[PDB]
């Protein structure tokens, strides 16, 4: 979580200094194009934090859900849940849209600048790291638990499915 | 610096979402005096923009080219040696 | 201790006989020497205490406030040449000379291995106290503040005195080494329940505790900054030390007689915390600061176990650096602004960027930050009364919450927000008073590293 | 601060690029996509699924040992 | 901050370039100095939406109550002026 | 006190930004700010005094039930997420009466300007003050604002603090 | 409604004190005017050393920034807590204690030479 | 879960308690129950330092998986055979876990139809 | 365009 | 155990340098931010070494160095715990942390006080380290309240901001 | 308006209405911005509590 949670924060951080210190949503839009870098980045991490197959956050986020319907566990508990990570997409898309779809709603003098080499290299790291971190760190940890794996065709894809609906 | 302020004739509305605006107040008996104030936003650079579903494509003809080129290079030294 | 008795009088004659233009120097020179001697008296050892004579002794206890007191005196000097800066010299001398033998009386008090000898000069101190606040207060308070501090102390000094001499009568010797070999076990009675309070409020009036604290809050705002300094910083521990050392001859009778002094502390500590949230005097805020911290003290001494007991003397050297700190710090404003009033000059994180550090490291002690001995000090005493009552880890930690909201608040409502535009007159900061709050804090956070010297004999 | 590639912030307009900023940013987005191909052709069990979840309807009272109705 | 400080000029042509947009002024009678009610004639409550307009290009928003005592394309730039301390 | 024409003034500003709030999308605005600013045209021209009142006192419970719950604020303003956020950076003038010579010497130029602004300021100050006591009622000032300069040479009672204020963005 | 005609005349006023006052706050080429700063003769080299661009000696230059970094920020205090870990801490007991290796079956022990039998046979298949 | 909603909604002395899975007679009732065997006996688990929970039948599967990791050090990508063996015999454990679950179930509502056969030959 | 910041004495 | 347990250390210890200077022994303001920037980036490198190893076999080791405060039969020792959750938690928030001081480099350029903020977010770090390789709780709660007070100050880092305060 | 003669001790001093300082004009030129006063203005009995940084008593939408 650290590295996606990380990344959304200074790519929102670069949209916050390009719109002369605006934060409102409601003041953006437009620039998939404009910062293709810190668009690229900002959707990566989003597709991290919603849970994407194979990307840092679905060899955790995942196996959690995995785990928490597979258990004797609390019947409300498990729904809120599983309703909580169909509302992180509703939130995640609505930052997407908002601020890289659509006409641009900002004013008119505005300097949208991209090019710091200290800001790229901050948001490219954490980039590479947002996307491989997952897979790296699930395969070198030691096991430490007799991981579940067999369930119902429906208790392995919640998350999946939940998420994308 | 002396900036120069692009040339103000322009910003034409019709062609434009602004346009259909003025097709809506004109039912009414009133126009829209700052449609050509916004119409900067939908024409030029800004004109059109992807969709949802196209923004998460983004990058993916290269992607997938890379992918099928790759599991065949694999393939080529899979059953081969 | 004749070591540093006869010194510290002999800057009374190096006070009178200096230059008209050395005063302060001398003194000032000459005390930290003191202070710097007094540092052989940790030859402490782990099964008897440093008796020196039939007077006079040096345990775990009284080296740490003693060495706080001796290094209280030079802070006291630099903090009063402001005000006594257009003061005729003889009266200067006389305002040193009742500081130094403020010093005298505390020393031997601290040492005193009579309880008799130790209950004169523990009396002795009203008399240099009173005149500090009296002669030289600056409102017309101060003379209704005296009054109250001094019918207060001896109000409960005087069954102290009967009580004293009664139980000599009675064992033998008030010798407080005897007293650990002959102290015989107090009975039931209702002579016995009189016997304890006797022996007991004396000390509670100079905690002080909750109840039989309003003179502090006329004596500690309207006194001058030399006497708030030792006011807060040494005279409320003779309180604290006097309970240590007189509980061994009150058991096993503490164990009842101590519920009424506990609810007024653990209650009157959240009460008094949150008196400060609502003050519109920074000098009477600090104020109120050492009742809510001296809560804890009468707490610790009261449940009478090893971890109370080690909290119980931290607390006191802990409390003892802040809370002259931060009457420094107030007094610095005053001497500018010359109002004591909270809400008058703000932002001055602005004009005095060094002095806002101070102010920080001030209110973080304050509020028991940890590794600093405020935090040792405070943890040990709520571990203790833990196992004592484990439903008591509500009060004190609801009283962790409001001593957090007032210390911060505090920073807040002086160093943050928009400077006072009317006010034009904050010059920067003396070199004497940067000076001044370096050596309230270094030593203090100094003692973390090495803090078993302040955790008294059942260290 | 940096570089400074100094793009002048123009009125209204669309806002400047540069050739890497583009190259870049697009590079990355063909690298997670094909990140997300290529681990999914490899190990499609761990987004689907492991072992096949046997139904325990489709089986018989006999691997099971229960003794007959009848005793 | 990487904005570039605005130029006294640079405030008057936009203030007009704003005024140039409306389809209820004049573009060639409106100027530097063209009043709302005693020149041009123009609507109060189009004040408001011209005011509106500034704020809507320059950011700050001014206050209703000197906002309203604008009516004059250089005052507006008189106010934006002195409150970004633009002096050339 | 507010007069009648500010009070529907001001909720027709108010109404557009909370308007816009709801409706985010430029297009939409337009097409939704021009009916609410037909609903004023249709009573702008009531003369009644009375019923002009009653409606604008359901013009402001019209507003408040419908406001936004998060209405878009300008990010310097009364509530916007950079108000203030400079009032650190906003030392005073009158402390560098106060700096040592050996950092005072740092500027030449700054410090031997200022002596004229004080000389300017010094020597007006008796005029400033004659002023003012002579274009005010016997019993005293009624009202804010200050008479400006009248004559030559005079700059308006009360100039130093509005002219020498610190800059909005010190640093 | 606008301006009386006293506000604007007082703003005007007040707009050319403003703008003056605020073009008292520039600072001239001179200022400020800075004392006699020493440069160390090693600053001088690297100033005089690289001048021009010469895009292929700053590879060299960073390696210097970051040997000197390496050396005192790492390789002196790696010294000193190894020197401190070596001769004060591991020589009390317990100060540094290891969970002991995991051992498995068919392994050869690197201080007493003891092996390990291996498992028994493993009834496993495929797949 | 989907019996749940059999012993929530539905009947309650059909299913298995979870926490009071099988207490009916021992081994009796399939002839010939066999012992299932341990590879790792008693030292093998303590000494590669497995989880308390882990050694639960395939700790010599666990084992054998940890000897490759140990050895492929730097090559973590090695060794993914040998997780899928370890990993397949959990999941034949879990199965076997989860027969009882039906076996007793079934036992449950055959116990019931003597219970009813009995109740009603009146 | 260098502009001077005021601050408050910072020598002593 | 030396180099994993001196890599272990260097790692806290390196962290410490550019607070230390910061008492005047190498005054250079203008290149602190990068200077502090590049002790985060050697510092990660260093805990790679001891975390590799935890990979390779597991090793994992306590160092008790400093005997603090002894109150009779409780010794507090200064004691750090490198375990899997050390080991695997040190590098990714110094990693991160590498990452965000990158970025303040450039979106904090324009503070007066940029040196002070550098300053703040290396004390946060330090104290987090703290809690994270806390063997015992004192030591923990050392950290524990460490990083509470670096959150109240960097929260009003524009103290002329009445919001900012609350 | 007096506070009520109830005996408490409150004196002769005005019981001014329990407004937060956050509901005053922000654009008002104030000579204390920060508490939203004026220089002799008669000060609330609870300045301190109904500062900017402590209790606020805005109207909510709701
Ligand atoms: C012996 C010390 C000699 C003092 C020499 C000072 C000097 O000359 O340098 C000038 C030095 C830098 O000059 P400057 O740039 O002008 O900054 C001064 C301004 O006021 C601006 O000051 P500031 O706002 O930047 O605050 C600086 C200060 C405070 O800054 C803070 O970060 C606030 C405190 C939060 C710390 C919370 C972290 C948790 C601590 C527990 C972990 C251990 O930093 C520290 O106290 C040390 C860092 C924390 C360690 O001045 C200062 O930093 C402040 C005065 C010195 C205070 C020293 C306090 C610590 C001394 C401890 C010594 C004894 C060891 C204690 C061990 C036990 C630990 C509890
Ligand atoms: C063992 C104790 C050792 C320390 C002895 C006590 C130290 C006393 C403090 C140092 C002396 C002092 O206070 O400084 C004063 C003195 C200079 O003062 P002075 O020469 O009198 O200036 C006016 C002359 N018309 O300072 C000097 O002259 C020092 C040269
Ligand atoms: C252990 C437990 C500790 C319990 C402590 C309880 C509190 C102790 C008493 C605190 C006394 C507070 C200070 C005295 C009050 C005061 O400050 O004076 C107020 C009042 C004013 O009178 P005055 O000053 O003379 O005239 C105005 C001059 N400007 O003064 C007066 O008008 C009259 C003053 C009376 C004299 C004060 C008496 C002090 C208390 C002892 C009284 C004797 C006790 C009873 C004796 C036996 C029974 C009669
Ligand atoms: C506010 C109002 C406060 C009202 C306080 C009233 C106190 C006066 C009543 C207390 C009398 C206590 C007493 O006289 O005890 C007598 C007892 C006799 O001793 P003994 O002969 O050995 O008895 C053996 C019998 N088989 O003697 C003893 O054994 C112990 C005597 C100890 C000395 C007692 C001192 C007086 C107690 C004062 C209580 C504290 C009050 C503080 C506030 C000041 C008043
Ligand atoms: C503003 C004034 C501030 C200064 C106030 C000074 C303190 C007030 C005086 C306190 C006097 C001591 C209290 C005891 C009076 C004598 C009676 C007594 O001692 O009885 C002892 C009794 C023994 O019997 P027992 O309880 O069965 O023994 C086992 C207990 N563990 O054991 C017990 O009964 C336990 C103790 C009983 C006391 C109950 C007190 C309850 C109230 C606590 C709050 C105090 C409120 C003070 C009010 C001030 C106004
Ligand atoms: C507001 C009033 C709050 C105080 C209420 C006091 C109630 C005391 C009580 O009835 O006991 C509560 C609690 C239960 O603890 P237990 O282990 O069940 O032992 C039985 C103790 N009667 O007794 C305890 O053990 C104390 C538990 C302390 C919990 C602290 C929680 C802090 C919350 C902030
Ligand atoms: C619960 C715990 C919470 C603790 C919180 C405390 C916070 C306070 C701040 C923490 C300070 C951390 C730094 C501590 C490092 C150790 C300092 C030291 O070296 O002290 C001497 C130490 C020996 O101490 P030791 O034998 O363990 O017993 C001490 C009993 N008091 O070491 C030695 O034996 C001395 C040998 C030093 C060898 C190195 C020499 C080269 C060093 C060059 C430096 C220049
Ligand atoms: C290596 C690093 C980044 C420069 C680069 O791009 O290589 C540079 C930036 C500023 C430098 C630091 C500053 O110059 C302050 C110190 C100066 C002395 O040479 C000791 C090391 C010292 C602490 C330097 C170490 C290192 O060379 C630094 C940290
Ligand atoms: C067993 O415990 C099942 C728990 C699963 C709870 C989530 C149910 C979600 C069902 C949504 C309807 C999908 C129908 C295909
Ligand atoms: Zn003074």
């Amino acid at each position: 979580h650290a590295f996606f949670k990380a990344m959304l924060f200074m790519c929102s951080g670069s949209i916050i200094h390009s719109l002369n210190d605006e934060q409102d949503i409601r003041k953006m839009g437009g620039l998939f194009k404009a910062m293709p870098f810190t668009t690229t980045a900002l959707i990566v991490g989003s597709l991290a934090l919603t849970g994407m197959p194979f990307l840092t956050g679905f060899y955790s986020k995942d196996l959690i859900i995995e785990a928490a319907n597979t258990s004797y566990t609390n019947a409300w508990a498990l729904l809120m849940t599983l309703i909580a990570t169909s509302f992180t997409a509703i939130y995640s898309t609505r930052i997407i849209f908002f601020a890289l779809l659509g006409q641009p709603r900002f004013p008119t003098l505005v300097n949208i600048n991209e090019n710091n080499p200290l800001l790229i290299n901050s948001i490219k790291r954490l980039l590479i790291g947002s996307l491989f971190a997952g897979y790296i760190i699930s395969n070198n940890i030691p096991p430490t638990t007799i991981p579940q794996m067999t369930m119902p065709y429906y208790l392995k894809t919640t998350a999946l499915i939940v998420t994308i609906l | 610096s002396k900036m120069e302020l692009p040339d103000y004739k322009q910003w034409k509305i019709e062609g434009t979402p602004l346009e259909t605006v003025q097709e809506k107040l004109a039912a009414r008996g009133l126009r829209d005096p700052w449609g050509r104030n916004e119409a900067w936003r939908y024409m030029g650079g800004f004109a059109n923009n992807v969709s949802f579903v196209g923004a998460l494509l983004k990058g993916f003809k290269w992607g997938f080219a890379a992918f099928v080129v790759a599991i065949g290079a694999e393939y080529y030294l899979e059953s081969q040696k | 201790m004749l070591k540093y008795i006869i010194p510290t009088i002999m800057l009374m004659p190096l006070t009178w006989l200096s230059k008209n233009n050395m005063i302060w120097v001398n003194s000032t020179a000459h005390s930290l020497l003191i202070s710097f001697t007094s540092l052989l008296l940790m030859n402490q050892f782990g099964d008897n205490s440093l008796n020196f004579s039939l007077l006079f002794f040096s345990d775990s206890l009284s080296t740490p406030l003693l060495i706080l007191t001796m290094w209280l005196l030079p802070l006291m000097l630099m903090a009063s040449q402001h005000h006594l800066s257009k003061e005729n010299l003889t009266r200067k001398k006389l305002f040193i000379t009742m500081l130094i033998s403020l010093q005298l009386f505390l020393i031997m008090t601290f040492t005193a291995m009579e309880l008799i000898l130790f209950y004169i000069l523990f009396e002795a101190t009203l008399v240099p106290t009173l005149i500090i606040i009296t002669r030289w207060g600056n409102q017309t308070e101060r003379l209704n503040a005296g009054l109250y501090f001094l019918f207060y102390t001896l109000a409960g000094s005087l069954p102290l005195l009967v009580a004293l001499i009664y139980i000599q009568n009675t064992v033998g010797s008030l010798n407080f080494l005897m007293l650990q070999y002959w102290v015989q076990p107090v009975h039931n009675s209702w002579s016995n329940v009189f016997m304890w309070l006797a022996c007991m409020m004396a000390f509670m009036v100079k905690m002080p505790l909750y109840g039989l604290h309003l003179w502090l809050p006329k004596a500690h705002v309207e006194a001058p900054i030399a006497g708030s300094m030792v006011l807060a910083a040494v005279l409320l521990k003779l309180g604290g030390y006097g309970m240590l050392r007189i509980t061994l001859i009150l058991n096993p009778m503490t164990d009842f007689m101590a519920y009424p002094f506990i609810m007024l502390s653990l209650w009157g500590m959240i009460m008094t915390s949150s008196i400060c949230l609502r003050q519109t005097d920074l000098k009477s805020l600090i104020a109120y600061s050492s009742v809510s911290h001296m809560a804890l003290v009468i707490v610790a001494i009261l449940i009478q176990t090893p971890w109370s007991y080690m909290g119980a003397t931290a607390l006191m050297i802990a409390h003892g650096l802040t809370s002259s700190m931060l009457f420094c710090l107030a007094n610095s404003n005053y001497e500018r602004i010359h109002s004591r009033t909270m809400i008058l000059a703000r932002g001055l994180q602005t004009l005095l960027p060094l002095m806002a550090t101070w102010w920080l490291l001030a209110s973080l002690t304050n509020l028991a930050l940890p590794p600093t001995i405020n935090l040792i000090g405070e943890l040990f005493v709520v571990m203790s009364t833990f196992s004592w009552s484990n439903i008591t880890i509500i009060l004190m930690g609801v009283n962790m919450v409001i001593t957090a909201l007032y210390s911060l608040y505090m920073l807040i409502m002086t160093q943050r927000g928009k400077y006072t535009y009317h006010i034009n007159n904050i010059s920067p900061s003396f070199t004497r008073e940067n000076a001044l709050m370096s050596l309230h804090i270094l030593p203090l956070l100094l003692l973390t590293l090495n803090p078993k010297i302040i955790l008294g004999p059942l260290y | 601060a940096g570089g400074g590639a100094h793009i002048e912030p123009r009125y209204r307009q669309f806002p400047q690029l540069t050739r890497s900023q583009v190259i870049q940013a697009e590079f990355f987005s063909a690298t997670m996509w094909f990140w997300i191909l290529w681990r999914f052709w490899h190990d499609s069990d761990a987004v689907l699924g492991h072992f096949p979840y046997p139904d325990p309807s489709q089986w018989t009272d006999e691997e099971l040992g229960i003794p007959p109705d009848d005793e | 901050s990487d904005a570039p400080p605005l130029t006294l000029e640079g405030i008057k042509d936009r203030v007009l370039y704003v005024l140039k947009l409306y389809d209820k002024i004049d573009p060639e009678k409106l100027s530097v100095n063209s009043h709302f009610m005693k020149d041009l004639g123009l609507d109060s409550l189009d004040q408001v939406e011209i005011i509106m307009a500034m704020e809507d290009e320059f950011g700050f928003e001014i206050p209703d109550i000197d906002a309203e005592k604008l009516m004059c394309p250089q005052e507006i730039v008189d106010y934006i002026a002195d409150k970004k301390d633009v002096y050339e | 006190y507010l007069t009648h024409q500010q009070k529907v003034l001001r909720l027709y500003k108010r109404a557009l930004r909370h308007l816009e709030s709801w409706c985010i999308h430029r297009d939409k605005y337009r097409y939704f700010a021009c009916l609410l600013r037909a609903r004023f045209d249709e009573h702008k021209n009531e003369k009644d005094m009375v019923k002009a009142t009653q409606l604008l006192r359901e013009a402001e419970e019209e507003f408040w039930h419908g406001q936004h719950p998060q209405p878009y604020i300008f990010p310097e303003s009364p509530g916007g997420t950079s108000y203030e956020r400079y009032e650190c950076y906003k030392v005073p003038e009158w402390c560098l009466d106060d700096w040592h010579p050996s950092e005072k010497a740092m500027y030449p130029d700054y410090f031997a300007k200022r002596e004229q602004w004080k000389k300017l300021r010094r020597e007006s100050w008796e005029r400033e003050v004659k002023q003012l006591q002579e274009e005010t009622p016997v019993g005293g000032p009624r009202t804010e604002a200050l008479p400006p300069a009248r004559k030559q040479g005079d700059l308006p009672p009360l100039w130093w603090h509005i002219v020498t204020r610190p800059r909005e963005r010190p640093m | 409604s606008g301006y009386t005609p006293e506000e604007k005349l007082r703003l005007q006023q007040l707009r050319e004190l403003r703008r003056r006052w605020l073009k008292d706050q520039e600072l001239s080429p001179r200022e400020p005017v800075l004392p006699p700063q020493r440069v160390s003769p090693v600053e001088r080299f690297w100033n005089k050393f690289l001048q021009d661009g010469a895009l292929w000696k700053n590879v060299i230059y960073k390696t210097y920034r970051h040997s000197i970094f390496a050396f005192t920020h790492v390789l002196i205090p790696v010294w000193i807590i190894h020197y401190y870990l070596k001769y004060h801490v591991t020589t009390k007991p317990y100060t540094i204690v290891e969970k002991k290796p995991r051992i498995f079956p068919g392994d050869t022990i690197l201080e007493t030479g003891e092996v390990i039998p291996p498992m028994k046979e493993f009834p496993d298949q495929h797949h | 879960g989907a019996h749940l909603a059999r012993r929530y909604l539905g009947d309650a002395s059909v299913e298995p308690d979870p926490l009071r899975m099988p207490t009916f007679p021992p081994d009796y009732g399939f002839p010939e129950r066999k012992e299932r065997e341990m590879v790792a006996t008693q030292q093998e688990m303590n000494d590669a330092q497995l989880v308390l929970q882990q050694r639960d039948y395939c700790a010599h599967y666990l084992i054998r998986f940890l000897k490759c990791k140990r050895d492929s050090f730097p090559n973590f990508l090695a060794c993914k055979h040998e997780r899928h063996d370890w990993d397949y015999c959990e999941h034949l454990d879990y199965v076997k876990r989860m027969k009882e679950f039906e076996r007793e179930r079934r036992l449950l509502q055959r116990k019931k139809r003597r219970e009813q056969r009995e109740a009603d030959m009146a | 365009k260098r502009l001077f910041i005021i601050k408050p004495s910072g020598f002593y | 155990m030396n180099m994993f347990s001196s890599l272990s250390l260097v790692t806290l210890l390196l962290l410490t340098m550019p607070i230390m200077m910061m008492s005047f022994n190498t005054y250079k303001p203008s290149n602190y931010p990068l200077y502090v920037k590049t002790a985060i980036s050697y510092a990660f490198i260093t805990s790679m070494i001891p975390t590799m190893m935890f990979i390779h076999s597991g090793q994992e080791l306590i160092i008790s160095n400093w005997h603090w405060l002894t109150i009779q039969t409780l010794k507090l020792s200064l004691s750090f715990k490198m375990d899997y959750f050390s080991m695997m938690f040190i590098p990714v928030a110094l990693f991160v942390t590498w990452s965000i001081m990158e970025f303040s480099m450039w979106y904090m350029y324009s503070d007066p006080n940029i040196n002070k903020f550098f300053k703040y977010l290396l004390l946060f770090l330090i104290t987090m380290l703290i809690l994270v390789t806390a063997n015992n709780l004192f030591q923990l709660f050392i950290g524990w309240e460490g990083v509470g007070i670096m959150s109240f100050l960097l929260i009003g880092w524009w103290y002329g901001r009445a919001d900012a305060n609350t | 308006e007096p506070y009520p003669d109830d005996g408490t001790g409150y004196g002769d001093y005005p019981k001014l209405p329990d407004r937060s300082q956050q509901e005053r004009d922000p654009w008002y030129d104030w000579d204390h911005p920060d508490l939203r006063l004026n220089w002799g203005e008669p000060m609330h009995w609870d300045l301190d509590m109904y500062i900017r940084n402590r209790v606020d008593t805005s109207p909510t939408p709701v």
